[PDB]
């Protein structure tokens, strides 16, 4: 039916391609008439809002608002909850303010946005950490709003998730701190994943007292939603390069392409009303002047060109795209990982370092330690599909498994390992208590010299790609002149196999 | 040098009121060249139009604080939320004054919000009082409007985590219905009478007049409720005898005008003494740069101290709210509200005038009434629950032992197959046996009547993922207890470490370890430190029941995976079906505990067990949290201990054999 997009944008996007996005979009067309209004703004003030509902909503009776915002105001939504909630009109937001993510929707308001919420990023970012088994953490919550969700939320999923999570007690805020009483409390903290919910003014603040009393050691993490994180540009130099966000700003899918996305969920549920009831366009006539068939709780079920864009019950999508980015050492937030339906995807799977988060940091902790899959010293099986974790006594590690032949590109592939090397590794992880670095070779056997060039762990460590070999490896003259074996603590000779 | 202040008001007497507190605003301020003007606007019957004049209007003029003061409003949504959208999109401080709605506690959302009037849920922490008073620990939440209910779930659980108890019984639903009796008949079954509501008046109107036609408000039933509750129609079907909670100078409009008029007053002249100073721009026409120092106005209001007002010590917390706040407690005798009590920001003291309750004396009812019946669930176990069929109809066959024990059954309702085989057939039967005889021994120590029904399944149940949205539950019998269906769960419960953290545990009555059933060249296995059963293969077939506790012993053993492995292929729904495939000379070992395959092996001679003795456990009776019937049953459980009533025990079951 009658659509009208406005869009309030900063950077140089013209309309005509608005225009273009009617023709052969909508090709099986059920409405007998569908139209699209293109509108730019350039100011961003409420006044023009409730001016272009009165003037759209007198305009032919447009049903269908769709609105993206290139300024950092979350208000704006609000605003548009509450047009929503007056004039009885569908209404979308796409890009910047008009995505912000809301608490609590009204039922006699029809607005949605195209977004991801902070309990699914909250969610996603469990999954993280329990992709990584990193179970023991801590949580800091300051009086930034909507903290009480967020802890009650934790609650639930560590008390509804099969690894029985290691957390910290929670430290709380008052004010700004006086570094008295709060200072009790960060000196509390003696574990690595940190979380943290609060703004960006306050979290300069908190980087501050965490640099001040050293929380930003190559063992201690930081993970932070994408609300504290706000433009790509200004970014302040007191932010730790590592900083792990989750946040679901994608510049491979522009705005086009979402409102396009947008279209074709306003025509699916205006196709699938129109063949239950007839009366579909009812809007109101004029702003000036003193509902039963609605969309409210009708496109939870859509599907548009295969893309899974359907809706929840408090109005957010079902499965949106998060991206996992972090923060190099080049002061950029590099993207790294996408996210599936449900699971999570990883590009980079390998979990990086960035071991040197400021200049004067010397720190050789950790150790690069590669194995060979042997029965009885490496059982090397799948992760558990029930749980998607390793057991107590197994470890996880990856192995790079190529596609084919024709393409040199693979998956590191994480499965688990048991057996005795294992063990053996565990108990030098107890007693010497450092940091280790497990992985598997995908170069072959042990090791073989073809033309002053060795295969395999001999290849690996010689060529010094890791630190040491704990696995399984026989020793002969030339191995040890090329590195420099331990004490031999196994008997293990040769033997031959009869009947 | 000039403050704007604008306003929505309506009545002309209380604008000359507020013009006049203006002007004596200065008085006591010196001769300073600050100005003080004030801008009011009146109310069109509609709210976009108004909120366009309003926001243009305050834009046009610059204004520092905002009000609204409009209580008697015919429509019922009480929004002044676009105003206040607007002006947090410069972030300037609108001060609320009539509203108490939760949404607005949500600074996230109203970003420069603040109120002199604390939501209702400040009032369950006046009911948290009562707590403290007539020390009352089980309630019964039942809450309609769930835009605050999430909050007032919130600040129970801040309440409750002092005591560290448990809400009983929450409700949240849709608004509007009208056949929710049948949870308030569910609320009425548990122990407990406390009665919180928190909805409009026509929720609070219907569940008044669903009291009265059940007769849920007599003797004993805990009323409690608040100003919403206690007018309009709710008034009108109110029964005599509730109490409820009156906000002193909650609707007097006119000294509430001149408290905030000094609130915004010295917060203009605190503000006033330090620098960096804005203002807002002509964000109508070309501005959409925010105010500056939105967030630093807002922490001069953070700290804003006062000791100025016929209400008294008027103080923001982190939430703006209102600290030390004088309340009213009110009671309805025979249709006229009786003041019974008064409450300062930390204590409550009732006055001159007595407290009738709606059922006996004056004194508190203890409404706290445990079971009478208590609702026993069990599962089939063979040697331990014997269920018969009935013979004629609902009968059971008096039969008598041959040491002269007349049976005495009782009659039980249970399921007839699984699910896929009996979609729905659930007969009263005949239940007797071990654990039945010693609930008869229970019930000649204490005198209390019983309910026996089944389980719907035969599986203990376990710690599993539901479908959606990733969390645990259980089921089986934790299930079924732990929805409120069942009181005590009386079965040969195995005692693990996993169940001990989510319910209280009792004495066990039965001692006993684990055992391997075979049929009778090694012939034996002697327990798990055979090496071939280390490495299985598709011969040694061993299994154990679907769903058991001691698949959860074995998968806490994180060295015996291969078993757990193993294990997962061959699961039975039940015992039996194992004592039957073995039968059938189809499996070769089975993990059980021990008297139960020795009783089965003095039945049938080719049953063998194993040698040897491992893990050596107890048996109790599965039980709830911390409750009464715990330490009297358990000094029960010790005197049948003491004396010759386990012998008794073995002489029905145990020490007689073939």
């Amino acid at each position: 039916l009658n659509i009208a997009v406005l869009l309030g944008h900063s950077h140089d996007v013209t309309e005509r391609e608005l225009r273009n996005l009617w023709g052969p979009e909508q090709a099986t067309g059920l409405p007998l008439d569908v139209n699209v209004v293109a509108l730019l703004m350039n100011r961003t003030d409420p006044k023009s809002l409730i001016t272009h509902v009165c003037d759209l909503m007198s305009g032919a009776r447009i049903h269908g608002l769709v609105f993206g915002d290139d300024t950092d105001q979350e208000a704006v939504a609000q605003m548009l909850d509450f047009i929503s909630s007056q004039t009885f009109i569908p209404i979308l937001g796409i890009h910047g303010g008009a995505s912000m993510i809301m608490a609590d929707k009204d039922p006699t308001s029809t607005f949605f946005q195209f977004g991801a919420s902070i309990q699914q990023q909250a969610t996603v970012m469990l999954k993280i950490m329990q992709d990584y088994d990193w179970h023991v953490f801590s949580l800091v919550t300051t009086i930034f709003p909507g903290y009480r969700d967020f802890i009650s939320f934790i609650k639930t999923t560590v008390d509804n998730s099969f690894v029985g999570w290691d957390m910290q007690n929670v430290i709380t805020l008052d004010t700004s701190f006086e570094d008295a009483k709060t200072q009790v409390q960060l000196k509390k903290i003696h574990s690595s994943v940190i979380l943290l919910y609060c703004s960006k003014d306050e979290a300069v603040l908190i980087l501050s007292e965490a640099r001040s009393l050293g929380l930003t050691g190559y063992d201690f993490f930081w993970i932070v939603p994408s609300l504290v994180s706000g433009n790509t540009e200004l970014i302040p130099k007191e932010f730790p390069s590592g900083l792990i966000s989750v946040s679901y700003d994608d510049w491979d899918y522009s705005l086009e392409a979402r409102v396009r996305d947008g279209l074709g969920i306003l025509t699916t549920a205006a196709s699938s009303m129109l063949e239950k009831f007839s009366y579909i366009p009812e809007a109101k006539a004029s702003c000036y002047g003193q509902p039963l068939h609605t969309l409210h709780q009708f496109m939870v079920n859509v599907t548009w060109d295969g893309k899974d864009l359907s809706f929840t019950e408090e109005g957010y999508q079902v499965h949106p795209r998060l991206v996992v980015i972090v923060l190099n050492k080049d002061r950029e937030w590099e993207k790294v990982g996408k996210w599936e339906n449900q699971t999570l995807s990883l590009r980079h799977a390998v979990w990086p370092r960035y071991k040197s988060f400021s200049d004067c940091e010397p720190d050789d902790n950790h150790l690069s330690i590669v194995t060979l899959e042997e029965a009885p010293f490496v059982i090397v099986e799948d992760i558990d599909p029930l749980t998607e974790t390793c057991v107590r006594n197994t470890v996880p590690c990856r192995k790079f498994v190529k596609i084919n032949n024709s393409t040199n590109e693979g998956m590191n592939v994480k499965k688990c390992c048991k057996g005795f090397c294992i063990d053996i590794l565990k108990k030098l992880s107890r007693t010497v208590k450092f940091t280790y670095d497990l992985y598997l070779v995908t170069n072959g056997k042990h090791g073989k010299k073809v033309n002053n060039v060795w295969n395999g762990m001999i290849g690996e460590v010689v060529y010094q790609r890791a630190v040491m070999a704990v696995g399984s490896l026989t020793i002969n003259e030339e191995r040890s002149e090329v590195v420099d074996f331990s004490v031999p603590f196994v008997e293990t000779g040769i033997s031959v196999m009869v009947s | 040098k000039i403050v704007n202040i604008g306003a929505v008001l309506s009545t002309r007497k209380h604008e000359q009121m507020f013009r006049e507190a203006v002007n004596q605003a200065n008085k006591r301020h010196g001769s300073w060249k600050i100005q003080l003007n004030a801008t009011s606007v009146t109310h069109k019957p509609n709210a976009i139009q108004m909120a366009l004049s309003v926001c243009e209007d305050l834009i046009s003029s610059q204004v520092y604080a905002i009000l609204v003061s409009h209580p008697p409003t015919p429509n019922d949504h009480f929004t002044p939320t676009p105003v206040s959208y607007t002006a947090g999109f410069y972030r300037i401080p609108v001060l609320g004054l009539t509203t108490r709605m939760s949404i607005y506690s949500d600074k996230s959302i109203h970003l420069s919000f603040l109120r002199t009037v604390p939501p209702y849920s400040h009032q369950s922490s006046v009911w948290f009082e009562m707590m403290r008073v007539y020390n009352w620990n089980h309630i019964i939440l039942l809450v309609s409007d769930d835009h605050e209910g999430r909050a007032a779930q919130k600040r129970l659980e801040t309440l409750l985590e002092e005591r560290e108890s448990k809400a009983e019984k929450v409700l949240q639903f849709d608004p509007g219905t009208k056949n929710v009796t049948a949870l308030l008949m569910e609320a009425r079954e548990l122990e407990a009478r406390v009665i919180i509501l928190s909805a409009s008046e026509d929720d609070a109107a219907t569940v008044y007049r669903a009291a009265a036609m059940l007769n849920m408000t007599g003797s004993g039933y805990v009323w409690l409720v608040g100003e919403r509750e206690i007018s309009g129609n709710a008034l009108r079907y109110a029964p005599d005898g509730i109490i409820g909670l009156q906000l002193i100078n909650g609707k007097n409009e006119s000294a509430h005008i001149s408290d905030a008029v000094g609130v915004v007053a010295q917060a203009v002249h605190e503000l006033l003494e330090k620098e960096n100073i804005t203002d807002p721009p002509r964000g109508c026409v070309g501005n959409t740069n925010i105010w500056k120092t939105g967030p630093l106005f807002k922490r001069v209001l953070m700290s804003s101290k006062y000791a100025d007002g016929v209400t008294g010590r008027v103080e923001f917390n982190e939430d703006g709210d209102r600290k030390f706040a004088n309340y009213s407690i009110m009671n309805l005798q025979n249709r006229k509200l009786v003041q019974v009590g008064i409450y300062n920001g930390t204590h409550v003291i009732p006055n001159d005038r007595k407290i009738i309750w709606p059922g006996g004396e004056t004194e508190k009812p203890r409404g706290y009434q445990m079971s009478t019946r208590l609702k026993i669930v069990t599962i089939h176990q063979e040697p331990f629950v014997y269920v018969k069929p009935t013979m004629s109809d609902g009968t059971c066959k008096e039969e008598f032992t041959v040491n002269g024990d007349p049976v005495k059954k009782v009659i039980c309702t249970g399921p007839n197959d699984t699910s896929p085989g009996s979609p729905r057939h659930t007969v009263p039967q005949c239940c007797y046996g071990f654990c039945i005889d010693l609930l008869i021994k229970l019930a000649r120590t204490m005198n209390f009547t019983y309910e026996v029904h089944l389980v719907a399944d035969g599986k203990f149940g376990t710690q599993e993922r539901v479908n959606n949205s990733n969390k645990k539950e259980w089921n089986g019998m934790m299930g079924e207890l732990l929805s409120g269906q069942a009181d005590m769960i009386v079965a040969p419960l195995t005692i693990n470490n996993e169940r001990a953290q989510y319910i209280e545990f009792s004495k066990p009555f039965k001692y006993q370890g684990l055992t391997i059933l075979v049929k009778k060249p090694e012939e034996r296995i002697t327990g798990i430190n055979d090496p071939r059963l280390r490495n299985p293969s598709d011969k040694f077939i061993y299994a154990t029941v679907k769903q058991s506790s001691v698949d959860i012993y074995f998968r806490r053993q994180v060295e015996l995976s291969t078993m757990y492995r193993h294990m997962e292929k061959h699961n039975y729904e039940s015992a039996a079906e194992a004592i039957q495939a073995v039968r059938d000379n189809k499996l070769h070992a089975f993990i059980w505990d021990s008297a139960v395959l020795e009783f089965e092996a003095s039945q049938k001679c080719d049953l063998v067990t194993t040698g040897e003795l491992f893990f050596r456990s107890g048996f109790g009776i599965g039980m709830r949290k911390d409750s009464p019937w715990k330490q009297n049953v358990s000094l029960s459980i010790l005197k049948s201990h003491e004396n010759g009533f386990m012998e008794d025990l073995d002489k029905t079951w145990v020490r007689y054999q073939e």
